[PDB]
């Protein structure tokens, strides 16, 4: 119905979701395509629906360490505890981190 | 002619007169209880006599502007003898006395409550100087419990409401009629009745 | 309040007032 | 429309430069807009009632010199659904004739509270709603200021309260 | 409390993508006492 | 039997009828009773024998009938009961069930403004601006002493605190036996008799 | 003054329809630093501007300003919203979600009130529906 | 638009005499509380709006 | 934990509330060495949590 | 007639577009409505709102 790229195994992509209704099916495909439009793309791609079911989980975190005063966790806000250009050491402490995980 | 006697029989006059004739017999309608025989609470008694002598017209103390309450609470602990204390000023008064209470104003019609606070209160206002009481007014001056559509709760909003409006009357110039509520669970009367204009004097018995 | 000319009006009332 | 000073009162010495507002903004508009106050209408007293109060705001017209309505919020409502809207309308059309204008009205938690221990049907709902649209704008009310006496302000609801209904609050000290 | 409201209120938020040509903005400052329901997708699932 | 209640049953019968010799010790009247105790030693029993004597009527009612849903309905009936009382003159004025309807006037609840514009109905009506007065007594029965209102307890309201409970030897021995059948209440005393007599 | 505050398209509740508030976004220079406000508020205003939003599907979208504010002293969230619709100069609903929180005999008013106001608005189109406390319902 | 959706002579006639009733002879409100009112039940048949007419008459 | 759908907000996962207890509340304090007192410096919790008339009233 | 079908499974998973399906398959439109909606403050009104 909509406009994704046809090169998609939508069953490897459907094995990465892993006890989901269908309805939840449909609101990730419309926020992979707000992650198309944020990458810069029409279409929606297999990255584009990965990068969506990673962007509801670092919501759903950022709305459990904010609520009332939160800190670090979110940076990249241009407000006190969050500086804007995250800074060397601490992105490559973090990708350390990933990197090992 | 029938709907509307209907109502005014429904809704009118639903209380007792005191020192006036009856309307059928001519019979005066005393207490027999006078400032002799309540005797323990000398300094009120004092003041309730003080209180009729200025309702009868005294000019002692109009030199100074000097007003009389308009509303007087009597609360207290049940047995004090709050009633026997306003029979006794019903029968030293000698004013025409219309004496309710608080609980005759409740009815499931909507409008009977209003319609009978307002009409005691005219027969009032109309016989002056009178004075009236309610007994156990915590009956109709109940604050609102913060929640509830209970159709008593209307009757007794409206009843407030109607008896806020006769009381703030009386204020204005008007015809210096005294108005008295006796009850024991003061502390559940709203926050409207202790008001200046309202019923000003609670006196602790 | 915020940042606008009517705070600059009434600084300027008051320096008036205390000259 | 009824009939000791405003020096008379000794009681408050801050928000005598509140209610200063009040009475410039009656006299001469133009200076309280350069003030940045764009409009005031509703002007909410609380603190305990039967001090002030109806001396306050006889103070505030003695001193703006200009019409003073006083009304209470008790009469506006009693038991008559639909009725009350036509009645908080005819008051604010007569108030838009005669206006500059003080209308206080009294006892506003008869009128500006919300759902609860009263019965709340059309009526209160109706009354409210001509209150609002009243008080917001369309009929423009030039020189039209509310002073309405409550005891409970949070009582007040979140109708009455949005920014363009009764925004300003004055509480009277001790 | 009876908060059956709750189920009224996920149906009510559902019936407006049957809509059309209006948007709707819910607002809190308490996002973790709100319904993960309500968090579900055709429902307040976009937050900003 | 019935404890030692009869004396002031007598007490109560004899004022209402024939004062005499409290007339002539400046006694006035008894004004109310209150029969404290458990259901089952003939309570009601007791104000239909106090009628009988006294050759006054009884009206049967309880207080959990003027329970209505209808507002002021029940404070109506309360005043309808006392001004047919007062028609009478004299009678015997029974409310059955009192812990049902006048306990802690405390507010709460769509259930209890009917409730204590009947308890002041009744406050009302047992005393008051005098409009009985006479050789007037209404008797309340309840399961507990003091559970009702203050007011209601008072005593110028319900002064005679007259309370029944099981009987005891004497009075197992009126309705060996006593000492098998002893400590429970005439009900079940008479279930007992009736199941005895079945068998 | 455009800024109009009409009742709704029905009229004789009261949905209260605002015309034209008198903001723009120069109201809020915080909106200019906050990388998560640009995507969706450009593509509302620019939907908006083109027309498109009039026949677009309508959405939901979920609003979080931290309790911090001193009472009531200009909350962000109606001021943002506020500013999309003076900038966008379209018509703006506003409704608060605690006057539709009432239980009362077993029965929910505030749900039947609630489904009335967004079947209501259903019919004022384009329009940006503001309901503001969801928590308070959504507990 | 806006001249023909206007009040027309009906409308016109029941603003003025309406406004003249209910607007500048209800001032009587001011007199009829100096001398007396009771309001509220001053509807129906109280019969004290005879006795205040003829005070009013009388003056 | 941190799954995409399946452990978003759930309070059941005892991470996500270590998580906003570290991010949202002010340290953790230890156990008090004081006696006649629960585990903190604190007594035992409520069990159940929750004119002359306006002087009555009060 | 088979009439009436229980619809169980997950929260919402398959409820209103299977209904919404087999409306549109048999080319008629939905009357859905809930069992709380069948309720009202009074007695004697849900069973007239169910009829």
């Amino acid at each position: 119905n909509k406009a994704v790229d046809p090169n998609i195994n939508w069953y490897e992509v459907a094995r990465a979701m892993a006890g989901f209704t269908g309805a939840d099916v449909m609101g990730l495909m419309a926020r992979a395509a707000r992650m198309a439009a944020r990458q810069g793309r029409h279409a929606i791609t297999e990255d584009d629906i990965y990068a969506a079911m990673e962007n509801k989980t670092m919501e759903a975190t950022l709305e459990a360490s904010t609520a009332g005063d939160g800190g670090g966790l979110v940076g990249g806000e241009g407000v006190e505890g969050s500086p804007d250009p995250i800074p060397p050491q601490l992105r490559r402490a973090v990708s350390v981190y990933e990197a090992g995980k | 002619e029938k709907k509307e006697s209907q109502w005014e029989r429904l809704t009118s006059s639903r209380a007792r007169e005191f020192m006036t004739k009856d309307e059928k017999t001519g019979k005066m309608r005393d207490t027999g209880v006078r400032f002799e025989d309540i005797a323990g609470m000398e300094f009120l008694v004092t003041e309730m006599r003080e209180i009729v002598r200025m309702l009868k017209g005294d000019e002692a103390y109009k030199r100074v502007g000097a007003k009389c309450p308009k509303g007087i609470i009597f609360q207290g602990p049940p047995g004090t003898g709050k009633t026997y204390l306003a029979r006794a000023i019903a029968g030293e008064a000698e004013v025409p006395f219309f004496s309710s209470v608080g609980s005759e104003f409740v009815e499931m019609f909507a409008g009977v409550a209003a319609a009978r606070v307002n009409s005691l209160f005219y027969n009032a206002r109309k016989k002056a100087p009178a004075i009236i009481f309610i007994d156990e007014i915590d009956a109709i001056g109940r604050a609102r419990s913060t929640l509830g559509g209970d159709p008593g709760s209307m009757e007794r909003e409206s009843a407030l409401l109607a008896m806020l409006v006769q009381m703030d009357g009386i204020a204005n110039k008007t015809e210096q009629v005294l108005t008295i509520g006796a009850t024991n669970l003061a502390q559940e009367l709203d926050a409207a009745l202790l008001r200046p204009g309202r019923f000003e004097v609670v006196y602790e018995v | 309040k915020s940042l606008n000319f009517a705070l600059i009006s009434h600084s300027k009332k008051l320096k008036e007032l205390n000259v | 429309t009824p009939a000791i000073k405003w020096d008379d009162i000794n009681g408050i010495d801050e928000v005598k430069k509140e209610i200063n507002e009040i009475i410039e903004y009656l006299r001469n508009p133009a200076l309280l807009r350069s003030r940045g106050v764009a409009r005031i209408g509703g002007v909410l007293l609380a603190g305990a009632p039967g001090t002030g109060k109806t001396l306050l705001a006889k103070a505030i017209a003695a001193e703006g010199g200009v019409r003073m309505f006083t009304c209470s919020g008790t009469d506006f409502y009693d038991v008559y659904s639909g009725v009350g809207a036509r009645r908080v309308r005819e008051t604010f059309d007569r108030l838009r004739n005669a206006a500059p204008a003080i209308l206080f009205i009294d006892e506003f938690d008869a009128m500006g509270a919300a759902r609860g221990a009263q019965a709340s049907g059309d009526e209160s709902a109706s009354i409210i709603n001509e209150l609002l649209v009243q008080m917001d704008g369309f009929e423009d009310n030039r020189g039209i200021v509310v002073l309405g006496a409550t005891n409970r302000p949070g009582a007040i609801d979140s109708a009455l309260i949005r920014p363009g209904r009764f925004d300003r609050i004055i509480y009277m000290p001790l | 409390a009876k908060l059956d409201m709750i189920t009224d209120l996920l149906v009510i938020i559902d019936s407006v993508r049957s809509n059309k040509g209006f948007v709707v903005f819910a607002t809190t400052d308490i996002p973790h006492v709100l319904d993960p329901a309500l968090r579900r997708p055709g429902r307040l699932d976009e937050t900003i | 039997g019935n404890k030692q209640a009869k004396v002031e049953l007598m007490e109560v019968v004899d004022f209402f009828r024939t004062p005499e010799k409290f007339k002539a010790s400046g006694a006035r009247a008894p004004k109310g009773v209150l029969l404290v105790g458990p259901p089952g030693n003939g309570k009601t029993l007791m104000a239909r024998a106090v009628a009988g004597e006294s050759g006054v009527a009884f009206i049967s009612s309880s207080a959990a009938e003027f329970i209505e849903m209808y507002m002021g309905l029940g404070a109506a009936r309360v005043r309808d009961l006392f001004n047919t009382a007062r028609s009478v003159a004299p009678c015997i004025i029974f409310i059955d069930e009192l812990d049902a309807v006048g306990r802690q006037r405390q507010g709460g609840g769509r259930s209890n403004d009917e409730r204590d514009n009947t308890v002041n109905q009744l406050l009302t009506e047992m005393d008051g601006f005098e409009a009985e007065q006479q050789g007037i007594v209404v008797m309340g029965a309840t399961n507990r002493k003091d559970v009702l209102d203050a007011a209601l307890t008072r005593p110028g309201r319900f002064d005679r605190s007259i309370e029944v409970r099981r009987p005891d030897f004497q009075g197992r021995l009126e309705a060996s036996l006593a000492s098998l059948m002893g400590g429970m209440s005439g009900a079940q005393i008479a279930g007992v008799a009736n199941t005895a007599c079945f068998l | 003054n455009q800024f109009i505050t009409y009742q709704s398209w029905h009229s004789h509740g009261d949905l209260f329809i605002d015309y034209h508030p008198p903001k723009t976004f120069s109201h809020i220079p915080a909106l200019k630093y906050n990388s998560i406000l640009q995507q969706p508020i450009g593509s509302l205003v620019c939907q908006i501007y083109s027309g498109l939003f009039n026949k677009q599907i309508s959405k939901n979208i979920l609003l979080v300003n931290p309790k911090t504010t001193s009472n009531n002293l200009v909350d962000y969230n109606v001021l943002l919203i506020q500013a999309l619709a003076g900038e966008t100069e379209m018509k703006i609903i506003t409704d608060n979600a605690q006057r539709y929180a009432l239980v009362n005999r077993g029965f929910a008013i505030g749900i039947k009130l609630l489904r009335e106001v967004f079947d209501a608005i259903a019919l004022n189109t384009p329009c940006i529906f503001l309901l503001e406390d969801i928590h308070a319902i959504g507990e | 638009f806006s001249t023909i959706t206007q009040p027309d002579t009906d409308l016109i006639a029941r603003q003025e005499k309406g406004t003249l009733f209910w607007d500048i002879w209800a001032d009587f409100l001011v007199t009829a509380a100096d001398y007396y009112n009771v309001n509220v039940a001053a509807l129906s048949t109280i019969k004290a709006e005879q006795n205040s007419l003829i005070e009013n008459i009388s003056n | 934990y941190k799954k995409p759908f399946k452990g978003d907000y759930s309070l059941a996962i005892p991470t996500n509330l270590y998580v906003t207890d570290l991010f949202l509340k002010l340290p953790t304090q230890s156990i008090s060495n004081l006696t006649n007192v629960e585990n903190h410096n604190l007594s035992i919790k409520n069990k159940i949590q929750h004119f002359s008339v306006l002087l009555l009233k009060e």
